[PDB]
Formats: structure tokens, C-alpha cells, sequence
């Protein structure tokens, strides 16, 4: 019933779709900002080129590649952030998978909710989804005790 | 908000500022992000528990006294005498509570947006997960919350430790003594 | 008559001449407002041998273009008419189309009515005094007939004049069945463009008045029915989100000004918006007026004293004139002086004259001129270091001019 | 008296109904007074006058308070979400439900243990890796 | 050099289906891909090196 | 916007507008830093409770 | 590939994961034996 | 500053300062990310000797692999390492069970 659940959830792989749907977004905004004027007359280098004349378009051209090379720095500057918290979500699915996968885990809600059994990793596109398999005590009865 | 806090009600630099690309839009996702983000990690770290537990109507825990960490009826936010001990000593600045000076001064697209969980309902968790684990133990962690006393349950998490339950059972008026002086 | 109607979706064209495919490119131009009000509008005439007069033509505005879209069987609606004021103080256009001619006029064209007398010319204006521009060649609109009038023709114009390059974004949708205006959707391209420049705040419109038909009569007004078959629409400037299909037409477009929702769609790039919530943009309340508090002042601090002077001193003893409460007009001394160079500093002549000061400093001298531009904020040589500086910071501007006359 | 504009929606596909949310603003002051040419967002076209509630993050347009409380799904602020409710659909703004309420039966000598298991198998997703590129 | 419309690439005749009106393609970038010659009048596509 | 002209007022706007948005830019980035810090000890939190 | 991603002639290339998802099941079938038998 | 003047060594100059500032910018926008990976890996290396070194950890594949005993830390030059001590079965033999 795991595999029905994953197939009829409306979205369980959000953070793998996040994952990638992020990468995408960033790079089409960066392409995006190619066609901008940043105060220029205009976005084309041939054009900027061929119209004007190089006393005025060495400052249009270095208007034109600041603004670029700003946009481009934002991309990076947030894709060393994505990669630092991605290190941090792998190194906890490294610790995850040396400890769930390579033993019991004596961590309680560590491995899955409820005292752990094992675990099971499968291969996903730009991650990992766990089968942590989890033992709960289920239905109980009132006793009276000393 | 990028226009707001740029070209505050100037067309002209509105429409200078609409050449820039997709450069403020980007913008408002990345806050939006963190956000979200700011809920989702108050949800994970207090909503463990699916759900919400009440202390039994009387209080007795074979000496135990928690009177400093349990909500009482009688503060009118429901918190425990700590939280509240807490609340008093850090000074929030701002909650986004329609005030309509520093937090006046910006009128500038600068707006603190309210967390999701307001401070009634964090001290609601808080209080339902303090019953589970001072009335069932770990149980509640794992399934159904399974009543069982404190004295016992104290005696097995002294098991945990490799203390047996007769150190405790033999001790049970010292450790509740203690354990009061120290929550006091 | 004249009757009330919603626009529905309808009058998007193409922005641009370029082509896209499965885009969701956005734009900011005129356009019609979806679900918008559309005024219909009918001339009877037919009674007019009858005596009785038409004595039906209103003074459509035209603010900010107009869109059009009428069924006319042939030819029953012919041209229309541009211009303000009517009468010969201001000009007017004349378009109007010939079977397979379109000729265009700025003539200051004073007229009453809108009779193109035909089914010839004239009956329309009775003034070619000072026409400017003129224009011909192949029309706008290509009549096509389905063999039955059940396939009734609807012509979509859109009509704006923003920097002349007067737009003729048009497209026949003879798809109509009898419904008005019916739902669906619909792009509009462009024809052919030419600039004239003029003041255009009047719309009006010619009928084949000689020969007309199917003109009922009523007294319907103030958001009533009325058949009229002949639709005008106004744009104002939005901001539209457009579906650019696979094959390179519109398939769908949205506003960004209409709905809540519709500005959702339009501040993400999505025609689809799923569950969750979602900031938009600001609101800010509109001023209702502009209040100004200049010190009430009139008396003219004196500026013809000190340009216009005899004894102007020279530059290491520079005449230094102090200015006290004035309303001071800075366009008056255009005449004072030749003005061989008036260019200003961080404070621009131009709008010179809507800003209030602490108090103004005049000072007059003689200078040579290779020098005439050697006074500048931390410029250096014989007179900018000796005998008069400007600081880097100095906010106000100069003013020279030859007197290679008097001084010689 | 300027401030955010937060629309709250369901899916496109499940209606065409929104409730605006006006963010850190008393609507009996600005966002109720409005006319052509007076506030920048054009869609006014909303009533103010109906489902006006009022909460903690700026007052909402749209929807209607409703005392019972369900798991949220359209997150707002200051514990309160709406969402789609059929009457018969519209949009409802309530308090967060924290989840369902619970007693236990603690007592000085009282015990319960289970006596049947369940074995469940539950999913953790961890991203490990982001597209690589270079410039 | 296509109507004033500069780039670098290598075109190849395209399939794509411009009206009769649009003239230069786009994609999701607001970068050209397919252009059509203003003499010819046939659809190319633009991939650059 | 009331003392220049539009021709150098435009520049004059541009060069201020670079400045508030190189400003404004910093500020995120920050929060970016502070965040995940934040979500660090936050799921060091979870993990705790 | 040489359309969104085949317009990338901007310098802008995405570089294939050292480890391919052929050899990525590799391991997780490998560790499955290890951690069931 | 020698050989322009005032009025337009300023706009030279303030091009000159905002590049420059930006440069410096990037340094601290660098030094910020990697500051909070090294204390990330402080973190863990302050779990790690609270837990390995003042005792035995029943984490498998923490503190070295195979069975942990005890770890013995040694200070590094802006680090720490660890001497993880773990028993491993080494060689085996089959054997029936039931
Ligand atoms: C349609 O009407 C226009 C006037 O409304 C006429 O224009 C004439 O066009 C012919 C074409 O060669 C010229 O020789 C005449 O000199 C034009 N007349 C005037 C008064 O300008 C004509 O009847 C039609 N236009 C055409 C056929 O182009
Ligand atoms: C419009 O046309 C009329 C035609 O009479 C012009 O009227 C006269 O034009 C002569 C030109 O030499 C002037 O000397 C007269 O003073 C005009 N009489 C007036 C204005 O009453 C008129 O000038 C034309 N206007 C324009 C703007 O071209
Ligand atoms: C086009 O011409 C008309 C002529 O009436 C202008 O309308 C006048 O505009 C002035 C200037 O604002 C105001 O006195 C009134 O709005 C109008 N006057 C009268 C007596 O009604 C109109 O403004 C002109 N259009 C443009 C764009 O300048
Ligand atoms: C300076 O002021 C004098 C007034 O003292 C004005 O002289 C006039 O100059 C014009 C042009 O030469 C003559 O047509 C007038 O007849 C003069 N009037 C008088 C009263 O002198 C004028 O405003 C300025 N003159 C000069 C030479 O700049
Ligand atoms: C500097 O100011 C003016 C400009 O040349 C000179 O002329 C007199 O200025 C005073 C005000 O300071 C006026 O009241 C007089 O009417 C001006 N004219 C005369 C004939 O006095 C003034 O003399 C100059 N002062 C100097 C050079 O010391
Ligand atoms: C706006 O309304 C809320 C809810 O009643 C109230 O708490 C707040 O104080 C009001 N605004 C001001 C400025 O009083
Ligand atoms: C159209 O105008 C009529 C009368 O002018 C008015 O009653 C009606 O509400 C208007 N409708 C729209 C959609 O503007
Ligand atoms: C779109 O293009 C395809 C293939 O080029 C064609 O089969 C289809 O008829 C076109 N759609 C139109 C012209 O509406
Ligand atoms: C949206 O929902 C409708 C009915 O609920 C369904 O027919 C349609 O396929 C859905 N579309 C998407 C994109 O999920
Ligand atoms: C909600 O509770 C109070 C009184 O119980 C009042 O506002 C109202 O009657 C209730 N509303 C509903 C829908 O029950
Ligand atoms: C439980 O505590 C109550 C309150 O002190 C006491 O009256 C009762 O006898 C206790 N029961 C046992 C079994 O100790
Ligand atoms: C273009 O001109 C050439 C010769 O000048 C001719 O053969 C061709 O038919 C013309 N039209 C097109 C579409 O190539």
C-alpha cells in the first residue's frame, strides 16, 4: 500500500520536485535577465555595437555588463546557499542511512514515527526516499499496576 | 515590496525600475521562502504530536511537583509561571499586531508578517506534549499514549540508565525533593 | 439608438511583430478591459425623406483610441472621423475607405453632420484650408461573403494614435450566428502605420445614410436594449498576460488589473494557480488634490539690475548681490542677455521655477573667452584658483555671454 | 495607510473564487473606502461590504468566519487559515484546529500496555544532490 | 544579419508555423530561435554554435 | 523629480536606484544566511524535543 | 541535446552526476542484500 | 587624484569605490556561507566528541565504522581528528541455527 499511496498522493516527492523545479527557475530567471536594458538603450550587444560609436558605447557596454555580472553574482550567491542547506539535508541522510539502514536506531522519531525496525533506501531522482519500517503498539488494554 | 521601498509612488521610477528584468520578483520569492520557511520549522518542532493532551484534573506525582512547568488557569494566556518568566525577559520588538515609532517609521514595504502559530497555540502543544510525557512517558512518542504512573515511569527511565528501579523506589521522597528545588 | 453591453474577452491583439510559441510573455500597453462596457450606437435615417430629420449623431469621445466592431452588410459603414473643437480653430481627420481605397486627412475640416452621400463626397465638411497631410492605397477591410447573411461579418478594430503610427490591428470573424459580441477569443494584427501628430479628443463615424435599413426607434437609454449593431470601445493602459499557443497565435490571455485572481495569474507566470496563498502588491491611497504653500509673496526681486548692468566689475573683485523675499520668474531674462551659454547644474533651469529657496546669490564679472568655461566646481588654473572658486558641492548654475560689443 | 495585498485561492481548477487579505490594515479605516481612481489596485470590484473578518495579520475580504476548526490548509497568520468548504462552495476563514483533542486516563496505579501491534512503514524524502553547472 | 536581427549559429530549415505577420521566433528566454527570411520568405530555425 | 529635468533626472534616478537595490540585495542575502543558520538549530530542535 | 534546455547557448551548462542512476541502484540493491540477508 | 580634477575624478572615483565595494561584498558573501558550513561541521564535531569521546555511542557508522569503543581526539591546526577505536568481527565462520 506504499507504493498506492505514492502513486494516488497528490504530490509526496515535494522536496525532490522543489529540488528541481528551484534549479530550473533560477537558471530560466537568469537567462531571463539577459533582456534587460539596466539604463542602456538597449540590450544588444551587435546593435549597441554597430549603431552607436565606442566613446559612448564603452560606457553603455560597461552599464550593460555590471548590471549582468550583478545578476549573474545574485544566482551564485543563492546557489551556495542552496548547496549549503543541500549538504546539510545529505549529511543527514548520510547519518540516516549509516544508522536506519545499518542497524537499529535506539533514536526515538528518528527513523520513521514510532520504535524503529529497519529501513529501506530506494534510489530517487536528485535524492533519497527511505522505507523505514516502524513498530507501533497499536490497540492497548487498561491493566492495574504496583 | 520592491516598488514600495524604491520608487515610493514615482511613476517614472517605477517604469525605470520595470526595465530591470525579473530582478524584484525573484526578490519577493526569496522572502516568501523564508517565510514559509519560518512556519514550516515552528510546525515541525512543536506539532510532534498529532494530538492534544490534557493534564489529569488532580496533581499528584508521588511527590513530584510541576507546578512551574504546567500551564495554569489562572495567567490569562494559558502558559506555564517559566513562560511567562520567559516572555518577560525577551522583549519582542514587533508582531504584526495592525498597529496603523521604529516599527512606524516604516513606511517603506518593511511589514513583519505574524507567525502562523500565535503564542496561544505554541504554549497548546507545549502543554499537550508535557502531558503525554509526564502521564505516558515515551509511549506517546511512538503510538497511542499509554497511561502509566509517574513513579514507575520515573523507576524505568532510571532502568534506561543502568540504575535499576530500586535506587528510585528506596529514594522516591529524595529524588521528588530534589527534583522540586532544582524546577524551582 | 443607443444600448449598453459587456465586452466579454474580447480585443487583444499582438503586442509586438515578433513571434513566440508556448510562451507566457506579459506586456503593458492599451487594451480593452475584460468584461468592460460597450456602448452600441445607431443612426436612423430612413425617414428622412419623410422630413423628421436623422437628427441622430452624438460626439463620441475619443480618449486614449478606441476599439470598433460592427456587421455591415457591404460597405454600410464607410470611414471615421477624428479631431476636437469641431470647427476650423483646430484640425480633424477624414478616414474614410473607396471599394478598394482608403484616403486620410488633417485638414482643419468644419462640418455639422456625418452624410458621405453615396449610395460621392462632401455633405461632411466644407473647409480644405490648411490640410497638412494626406495618405491613400489599399483599405482596411476585405469583404467576404459566405453566400448567406447567417455568417454575419464582425470587423474588430482596434484604433489608437500614440505618436501617429495610427494602428489598423483588424481581423473577420464571420463565425457570428446572430449572438453579440459571442464568447470566445480572438487575436487582431496590424495593417500599416503613419504618423501625423494631433490632439485627438473627438470620435465620429460615416453611414451610407442614402440608402439605410433595419433603424428601429425608441426612447432607450440609461442601460436599456436596443439593437444597434455597431459596437465602440475605449482602451485605457493595463498590463495584460498573454497565452502564446504552440502553432504562434493567442489562444487565452488574462488581465492583470480586473480580478484578484486574474492578478495572481499575472504576478506568477501561470494561466494555473493551485491552493495557497499569494502576495499581489501594495494599496496606497490617491491623492485627492496638490496643495502648494509658497510664501505669499509678489514683490520681483530685481534680475534686470544686475544682468543687464554697465558697470559689471571685474573678476578678482566679483559683485556679489544678495536676494531677500521675492517670487522670483526665471523666463523673463531670456531677453536680458544673448545667452551664449546657459547650461546648469544639479539644479535644471527647466523646472526652475516650482522650487522654493533659503536665499539666492548673484555675482557678476568679465572674463576672457578661453576661460569662459574654466568656472567649475574644483576646476584650477590662473582665475579658478585666484581670483573666484566654485566649491565641489555648489548647487546653482552660470550664465555667460560675449559683450565683445560694449567691451571693446 | 498603505500595506500588502495577499490573495487567497484554491486551486484555478476548483473554482474562480478568491478572498483578498489585506495585510497589517483595520478595513473599517482603507481598504472598505474605495472609488475609480483612488486606490491602485483596480480589482476592487469587491464588495468590503460582505465576508469582512477581521484578523490579526490585516483583515480578510472574501471569506466568513466559521467556529469550527479543521486542519488548515491555506496558512494566513496569527492561527488562523481558510479554505474551501462546501456549504455550495465557498471560501472559509477559521481558527487553526492544533489537532484532535485528548485525554488520558492517568492514575496512581493504572497501567495500559498493548496487546496487538501494527507494523507501518512511513517515507522520508532527502534530497542528496542539486543539478550541477557551470558558467 | 536577418532584418537588423544580429547572432552567431547554425540554421537549419525549420518547421515551425509563423503567421504571416510574425517574423522573428522565441522561446522562453527572450532570446530568438527561428527566424524567417525576409526574401525567401521561408521559416528557419536559429541554434546558435 | 522636481528639480532636474528628465534627461539627466533619469540617470540621476538610475544611479540612486542601483545604490537602494545593491542595498536591498545585501539585506536578503543575509536573511538567506540567517535562515538556514536558523533552520539549522531548528531541526537540531526537533531533533532535540 | 545541443527547448527550454536546448536554448541554453549562454554559457550556461548543466554537467551529468558522477554517479549515473545505473550504478546509484547498484548500491541501494547492494545494501539491501546486505541489510536483509 | 594627481591628474584629473574634482569634477570628474569624482564620477571616476565613485565607479572606482562601488567596484571595489562590490569586490568586498563578494568576499563577505563568501566568507558568510563558508563560515556556516565550518560551523555546521563544528556542530557536528562538538556532537561527536560529547558523544564518542565521553562514551560510547550506539549510532552505527558515527564514530569510525564497525562497533564503536572509544574515540581519543587530537587538536589540528583550525580542526580536530578524531582517533575512532571500533571492533570489527574480522573473520568469521558459518554455522546452523534455529
Ligand atoms: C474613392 O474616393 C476618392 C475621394 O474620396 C477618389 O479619389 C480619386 O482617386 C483617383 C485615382 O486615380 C484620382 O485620379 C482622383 O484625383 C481622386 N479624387 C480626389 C478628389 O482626390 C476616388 O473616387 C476613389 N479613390 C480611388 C479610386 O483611389
Ligand atoms: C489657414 O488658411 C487661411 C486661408 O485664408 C489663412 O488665412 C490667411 O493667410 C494669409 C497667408 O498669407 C495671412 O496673411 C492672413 O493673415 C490669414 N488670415 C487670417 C489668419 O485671418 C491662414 O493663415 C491659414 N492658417 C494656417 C495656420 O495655415
Ligand atoms: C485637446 O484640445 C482640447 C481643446 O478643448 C483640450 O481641452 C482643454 O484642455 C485644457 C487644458 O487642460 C483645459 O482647459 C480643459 O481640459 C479643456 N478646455 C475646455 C474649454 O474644455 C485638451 O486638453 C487637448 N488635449 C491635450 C492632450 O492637450
Ligand atoms: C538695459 O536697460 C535699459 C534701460 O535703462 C534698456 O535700454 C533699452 O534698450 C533697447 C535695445 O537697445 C532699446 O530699444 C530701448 O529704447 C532702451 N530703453 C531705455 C530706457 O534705455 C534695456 O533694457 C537694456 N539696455 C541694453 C543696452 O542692454
Ligand atoms: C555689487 O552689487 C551691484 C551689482 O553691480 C552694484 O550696484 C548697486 O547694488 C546695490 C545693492 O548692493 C543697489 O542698491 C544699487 O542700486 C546698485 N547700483 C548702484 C549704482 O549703486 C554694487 O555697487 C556692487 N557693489 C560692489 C561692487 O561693491
Ligand atoms: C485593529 O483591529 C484589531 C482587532 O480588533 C485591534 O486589535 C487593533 O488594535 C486595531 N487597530 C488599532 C490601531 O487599534
Ligand atoms: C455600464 O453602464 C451602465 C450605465 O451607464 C451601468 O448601469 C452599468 O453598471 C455599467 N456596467 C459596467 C460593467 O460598467
Ligand atoms: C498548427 O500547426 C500544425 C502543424 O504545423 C497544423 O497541423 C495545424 O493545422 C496548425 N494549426 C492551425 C493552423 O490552426
Ligand atoms: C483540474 O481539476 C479538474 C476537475 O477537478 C480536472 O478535470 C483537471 O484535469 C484538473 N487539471 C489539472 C491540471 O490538475
Ligand atoms: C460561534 O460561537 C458564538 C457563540 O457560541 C457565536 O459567534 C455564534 O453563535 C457561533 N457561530 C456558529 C456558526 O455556530
Ligand atoms: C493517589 O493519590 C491520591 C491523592 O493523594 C490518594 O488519595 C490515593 O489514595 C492515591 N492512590 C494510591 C494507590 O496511592
Ligand atoms: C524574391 O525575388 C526573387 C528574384 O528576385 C523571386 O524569384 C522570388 O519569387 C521573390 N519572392 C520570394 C518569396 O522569394
Amino acid at each position: 500500500k506504499i507504493q498506492d499511496s505514492l502513486s494516488s498522493t497528490p504530490s509526496a516527492l515535494g522536496k525532490l520536485q522543489d529540488v528541481v523545479n528551484h534549479n530550473a527557475q533560477a537558471l530560466n530567471t537568469l537567462v531571463k535577465q539577459l533582456s534587460s536594458k539596466f539604463g542602456a538603450i538597449s540590450s544588444v550587444l551587435n546593435d549597441i555595437l554597430s549603431r552607436l560609436d565606442p566613446p559612448e558605447a564603452e560606457v553603455q557596454i560597461d552599464r550593460l555588463i555590471t548590471g549582468r555580472l550583478q545578476s549573474l553574482q545574485t544566482y551564485v550567491t543563492q546557489q551556495l546557499i542552496r548547496a549549503a542547506e543541500i549538504r546539510a539535508s545529505a549529511n543527514l541522510a548520510a547519518t540516516k542511512m549509516s544508522e536506519c539502514v545499518l542497524g537499529q536506531s535506539k533514536r526515538v522519531d528518528f527513523c520513521g514515527k514510532g520504535y524503529h525496525l529497519m529501513s529501506f533506501p530506494q534510489s530517487a531522482p536528485h535524492g533519497v526516499v527511505f522505507l523505514h519500517v516502524t513498530y507501533v503498539p497499536a490497540q492497548e488494554k487498561n491493566f492495574t499496576t504496583a | 515590496d520592491c516598488t514600495m521601498y524604491i520608487c515610493g509612488d514615482s511613476t517614472e521610477c517605477s517604469n525605470l525600475l520595470l526595465q530591470y528584468g525579473s530582478f524584484c520578483t525573484q526578490l519577493k520569492r526569496a522572502l516568501t521562502g523564508i517565510a514559509v520557511e519560518q512556519d514550516k520549522n515552528t510546525q515541525e518542532v512543536f506539532a510532534q504530536v498529532k494530538q492534544i493532551y490534557k493534564t489529569p484534573p488532580i496533581k499528584y506525582f508521588g511527590g513530584f511537583n510541576f507546578s512551574q512547568i504546567l500551564p495554569d488557569p489562572s495567567k490569562p494566556s494559558k502558559r506555564s509561571p517559566i513562560e511567562d518568566l520567559l516572555f518577560n525577559k525577551v522583549t519582542l520588538a514587533d508582531a504584526g499586531f495592525i498597529k496603523q515609532l521604529i516599527c512606524a517609521q516604516k513606511f517603506n514595504g518593511l511589514t513583519v508578517l505574524p507567525p502562523l502559530l500565535t503564542d496561544e497555540m505554541i504554549a497548546q502543544y507545549t502543554s499537550a506534549l508535557l502531558a503525554g510525557t509526564i502521564t505516558s512517558g515515551w509511549t506517546f512518542g511512538a503510538g497511542p499514549a499509554l497511561q502509566i504512573p509517574f513513579p514507575m515511569q520515573m523507576a524505568y527511565r532510571f532502568n534506561g540508565i543502568g540504575v535499576t528501579q530500586n535506587v528510585l523506589y528506596e529514594n522516591q521522597k529524595l529524588i521528588a525533593n530534589q527534583f522540586n528545588s532544582a524546577i524551582g | 439608438t443607443q444600448s449598453y453591453t459587456n465586452s466579454f474577452t474580447r480585443g487583444v491583439y499582438y503586442p509586438d511583430k515578433v513571434f513566440r510559441s508556448s510562451v507566457l510573455h506579459s506586456t503593458q500597453d492599451l487594451f480593452l478591459p475584460f468584461f468592460s462596457n460597450v456602448t452600441w450606437f445607431h443612426a436612423i435615417h430612413v425617414s428622412g425623406t419623410n422630413g423628421t430629420k436623422r437628427f441622430d449623431n452624438p460626439v463620441l469621445p475619443f480618449n486614449d483610441g478606441v476599439y470598433f466592431a460592427s456587421t455591415e452588410k457591404s460597405n454600410i459603414i464607410r470611414g471615421w472621423i477624428f479631431g476636437t473643437t469641431l470647427d476650423s480653430k483646430t484640425q480633424s481627420l477624414l478616414i474614410v475607405n473607396n471599394a478598394t481605397n482608403v484616403v486620410i486627412k488633417v485638414c482643419e475640416f468644419q462640418f455639422c453632420n456625418d452624410p458621405f452621400l453615396d449610395v460621392s463626397e462632401l455633405r461632411v465638411y466644407s473647409s480644405a484650408n490648411n490640410c497638412t497631410f494626406e495618405y491613400v492605397s489599399q483599405p482596411f477591410l476585405m469583404d467576404l461573403e459566405g453566400k448567406q447573411g447567417n455568417f454575419k461579418n464582425l470587423r474588430e478594430f482596434v484604433f489608437k494614435n500614440i505618436d501617429g503610427y495610427f494602428k489598423i490591428y483588424s481581423k473577420h470573424t464571420p463565425v457570428n450566428l446572430g449572438r453579440d459580441l459571442p464568447q470566445g477569443f480572438s487575436a487582431l494584427e496590424p495593417l500599416v502605420d503613419l504618423p501625423i501628430g494631433i490632439n485627438i479628443t473627438r470620435f465620429q463615424t460615416l453611414l451610407a445614410l442614402h440608402r439605410s435599413y433595419l433603424t428601429p426607434g425608441d426612447s432607450s437609454s440609461s442601460w436599456t436594449a436596443g439593437a444597434a449593431a455597431y459596437y465602440v470601445g475605449y482602451l485605457q493602459p493595463r498590463t495584460f498576460l498573454l497565452k502564446y499557443n504552440e502553432n504562434g497565435t493567442i489562444t487565452d490571455a488574462v488581465d492583470c488589473a480586473l480580478d484578484p485572481l486574474s492578478e495572481t495569474k499575472c504576478t506568477l507566470k501561470s494561466f494555473t494557480v493551485e491552493k495557497g496563498i499569494y502576495q499581489t502588491s501594495n494599496f496606497r491611497v490617491q491623492p485627492t488634490e496638490s496643495i502648494v504653500r509658497f510664501p505669499n509673496i509678489t514683490n520681483l526681486c530685481p534680475f534686470h539690475e544686475v544682468f543687464n548692468a554697465t558697470r559689471f566689475a571685474s573678476v578678482y573683485a566679483w559683485n556679489r548681490t544678495r536676494i531677500s523675499n521675492c517670487v522670483a520668474d526665471y523666463s523673463v531674462l531670456y531677453n536680458f542677455a544673448p545667452f551664449f551659454a546657459f547650461k546648469c547644474y544639479g539644479v535644471s533651469p527647466t523646472k526652475l521655477n516650482d522650487l522654493c529657496f533659503t536665499n539666492v546669490y548673484a555675482d557678476s564679472f568679465v572674463i576672457r573667452g578661453n576661460e569662459v568655461s574654466q568656472i567649475a566646481p574644483g576646476q584650477t588654473g590662473n582665475i579658478a584658483d585666484y581670483n573666484y572658486k566654485l566649491p565641489d558641492d555648489f548647487t546653482g548654475c552660470v550664465i555667460a555671454w560675449n559683450s565683445n560689443k560694449l567691451d571693446s | 495607510s498603505f500595506g500588502g495585498v495577499s490573495v487567497i485561492t484554491p486551486g484555478t481548477n476548483t473554482s474562480n473564487q478568491v478572498a483578498v487579505l489585506y495585510q497589517d490594515v483595520n478595513c473599517t479605516e482603507v481598504p472598505v473606502a474605495i472609488h475609480a481612481d483612488q486606490l491602485t489596485p483596480t480589482w476592487r470590484v469587491y464588495s468590503t461590504g460582505s465576508n469582512v473578518f477581521q484578523t490579526r495579520a490585516g483583515c480578510l475580504i472574501g471569506a466568513e468566519y466559521v467556529n469550527n476548526s479543521y486542519e488548515c490548509d491555506i496558512p494566513i497568520g496569527a492561527g488562523i487559515c481558510a479554505s474551501y468548504q462546501t456549504q455550495s462552495q465557498s471560501i472559509i476563514a477559521y481558527t487553526m484546529s492544533l489537532g484532535a483533542e485528548n485525554s488520558v486516563a492517568y492514575s496512581n496505579n493504572s497501567i495500559a500496555i498493548p496487546t496487538n501491534f501494527t507494523i507501518s512503514v512511513t517515507t522520508e524524502i532527502l534530497p542528496v544532490s542539486m543539478t550541477k553547472t557551470s558558467v | 544579419n536577418f532584418n537588423g536581427l544580429t547572432g552567431t549559429g547554425v540554421l537549419t530549415e525549420s518547421n515551425k508555423k509563423f503567421l504571416p505577420f510574425q517574423q522573428f521566433g522565441r522561446d522562453i528566454a527572450d532570446t530568438t530561435d527561428a527566424v524567417r527570411d525576409p526574401q525567401t520568405l521561408e521559416i528557419l530555425d536559429i541554434t546558435p554554435c
